[PDB]
């Protein structure tokens, strides 16, 4: 009997995204406006 | 290559046109992380909003947390996913099922002065 | 949309979420191969004068 | 006096799920098991062409009702149509199936689904290849008669029945009853 | 995403209007039958 | 020579769902056995596990809570509960007080007609900033800010995803990759 397991990792390009002034996208931005105003727990879960 | 992989045997003539591919078209393997919170700063009541989401979190992890899934055979960290949990398998490890930090304490009474505290074991 | 191991280009829109170009396949195999022979002899002879 | 028998018998049924690259792989399993490298490369380029959207995660299909004429009162009502059309056609209605066969139900008429490299009426023929463990599993019984709400919650009662657990399978994973809270004609419809 | 004012197709939301005020199983029998139980919120489409 | 006294059918599995162990053996001691050695070189038992699986809690969810008072600009009520029944489910409400507090976000900033707020130096670049061609909709005149069409980045789209920590899966898209 003979049993062989292999396994690799490449670490391939990357890229670090900066600190400040990010640009949001428009379906997070879109969905960002429509949250109430008062504290809502079950609403706010909906963009976590 | 991963058809090959049947009678790979340590193949290495597919690996170029795998890492060429890989190059082409990469996954996310090791990253860092940040709340997401920080993210809404720019929106007409920014401040309002962030101390509101802030809460939601605060909630949503007293409400969701690993520790509520039940362990994995071994070393497996649990993950929860909707309304099931799965485990996360590591290197040498297969199936479909596959130490942790365990639950937090409730939140103390509100002592005198600004110290709350809030414990977790590593059971 | 960005060319993500596919087309040229792509085209989103508000409804959907989100689009990946993260390929990850699996695969998995059982071969079996076995036999079974079986060979039984048998002889006898008697003479009597 | 010499007699020789000679009999023997390979199927295959291969699924390859590539539109029209899927019948290449099927028809090549005549006399070739193992799949060509340069048919399955072939195969993986034409699935990568055209995606195979199964295999997702589902949602309740009636939360989509949000912007209609009588949007909330039809919800409701599709809610209450959605679990009368779960209850109706449960399997649970079936008999068990033989072999560990799951049944289903078409209409009017269950259908015993044998698993592979079996056949029969019931999945009772061709058990020489079953390559499991073996046994007879557990099934959910029908949920009983609903509770009166007497105080908003549930009475299905969801207990074991004519298949038990005999040959050593595991029982009826899940609720052995269910609790929940009476609607009260969902507040009346909606206050 | 699925909390949003998702754009509903022609004959889904023409069927969800022709339904009746009053509770009617009979034409959300057909409905049912017709479009389903469940919609896909998430995940990947790799092949079988 | 050891199949000559058939294996007998595996026996029923030793637990549901936490440990399984099934056996199996119609051996005879006859002149063949003997006279064969099979005692030695063939084996007596076979012992193979079954449902190796564990035993998953059914998901149990508890009942509802109070009814929470709504104040948003849409008339919907919450209810939250601690499986396949939905975990929150929102019903019409009867609010209060409607929608208020509303004005424009942009200051200093243009308003893009999708909701977006950018600055007004990216309008008439030639290049959608907004997202809906709203900033380059009728300039009359463009400044070049690129000589060239240069091609994105590839999978530049997965860096931007969120990451949800608890899921195992770590978002759809949050952040906009075609932006420059
Ligand atoms: C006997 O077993 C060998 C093992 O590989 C196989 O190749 C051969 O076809 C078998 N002969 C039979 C079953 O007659």
């Amino acid at each position: 009997s003979s049993f062989i397991r292999i396994h690799k990792v490449m670490k391939v390009l990357n890229f670090t995204t900066k600190a400040k002034d990010l640009h949001l996208s428009d379906v997070f931005l879109k969905a960002l406006n429509h949250l109430p105003l008062e504290y809502n727990s079950a609403l706010y879960s909906r963009i976590f | 290559l991963a058809w090959e992989k049947g009678s790979s045997g340590l193949e290495e003539k597919t690996f170029s046109e795998w890492l060429e591919s890989v190059k082409e078209n990469p996954a996310v393997i090791d990253f860092e992380l940040a709340p997401i919170v920080d993210l809404v700063r720019n929106i007409p009541c920014a401040v309002t909003k962030r101390n509101n989401l802030r809460k939601a979190l605060q909630e949503y992890a007293a409400k969701f947390d690993p520790c509520q899934c039940a362990p994995c055979p071994n070393n497996g960290r649990p993950t929860l996913s909707g309304t099931e949990c799965l485990c996360v398998c590591q290197s040498g490890t297969y199936g479909e099922n596959c130490g942790q930090w365990g639950c937090w304490s409730s939140w103390s009474t509100c002592d005198a002065t600004y110290k709350r505290s809030r414990t977790r074991e590593c059971n | 949309v960005f060319s993500g191991d596919g087309k040229d280009f792509y085209r989103l829109s508000g409804n959907v979420l989100s689009y990946t170009f993260q390929v990850k396949i699996n695969n998995d195999f059982n071969y079996e191969f076995y036999n079974s022979t079986w060979s039984y002899v048998k002889h006898t002879s008697t003479e009597h004068t | 006096a010499a007699s020789g028998t000679q009999n023997n018998v390979l199927r295959g049924e291969p699924f390859i799920r590539g539109a029209g690259f899927i019948s290449g792989l099927s028809y090549l399993e005549l006399d070739n098991p193992a799949g060509n490298k340069r048919r399955y490369s072939a195969w993986a380029e034409s699935v990568t062409n055209l995606p195979q959207v199964i295999k997702q995660k589902l949602t309740p299909l009636y939360e989509l009702v949000k912007e209609v004429p009588c949007a909330s009162v039809k919800k409701l009502y599709l809610k209450w149509a959605l679990e009368e059309y779960l209850d109706e056609f449960d399997p649970c209605h079936c008999r068990p199936c033989q072999n560990g066969g799951l049944a289903t139900v078409e209409g009017t008429h269950c259908l015993c689904h044998c698993k592979p490299y079996t056949f029969g009426a019931a999945c009772e023929q061709g058990v020489l290849v079953g390559n499991q463990a073996g046994g007879v599993d557990g099934g959910w019984s029908c949920w009983s008669s609903w509770s009166p709400c007497v105080q908003g919650k549930k009475t299905r009662s969801r207990e074991c029945n004519n298949p038990p657990p005999s040959g050593g399978g595991r029982s009826c994973v899940g609720e052995t009853t269910e609790s929940t809270q009476c609607e009260d004609e969902e507040l009346e419809h909606l206050r | 995403n699925n909390p949003e004012f998702l754009q509903l197709a022609e004959p889904f939301w023409k069927e969800l209007s022709h339904l009746p005020s009053l509770y009617d199983y009979s034409a959300y029998r057909r409905l049912i039958d017709q479009y389903g139980t469940h919609y896909l919120q998430s995940g990947s489409l790799g092949g079988e | 020579f050891c199949d000559h006294y058939a294996w007998t059918q595996w026996t029923s599995c030793s637990k549901t769902c936490n440990s399984g162990t099934q056996s199996r053996h119609q051996i005879v001691v006859d002149k063949y056995y003997q006279e064969n050695f099979c005692e030695q070189i063939c084996s007596k038992q076979e012992t193979r596990e079954c449902n190796w699986q564990r035993c998953p809690i059914n998901c149990l969810l508890g009942d509802f809570g109070p009814w929470s008072d709504c104040d948003p600009c849409i008339e919907k009520q919450s209810k939250v509960r601690s499986c396949t029944a939905p975990l929150v489910a929102f019903q019409p409400c009867i609010p209060s007080k409607l929608c208020k507090i509303e004005e424009a976000d942009c200051k200093n900033k243009f308003r893009c007609d999708s909701g977006r707020c950018i600055a007004r130096k990216l309008e008439c670049n030639g290049e959608n900033d907004c997202g809906d061609n709203s900033d380059e909709r009728d300039c009359g005149r463009t400044k070049a800010v690129c000589t060239r069409k240069y091609n994105p980045i590839p999978s530049v789209q997965l860096m931007g995803n969120g990451f949800h920590f608890l899921a195992g899966e770590p978002r759809g898209e949050v952040l906009d990759n075609s932006f420059t």
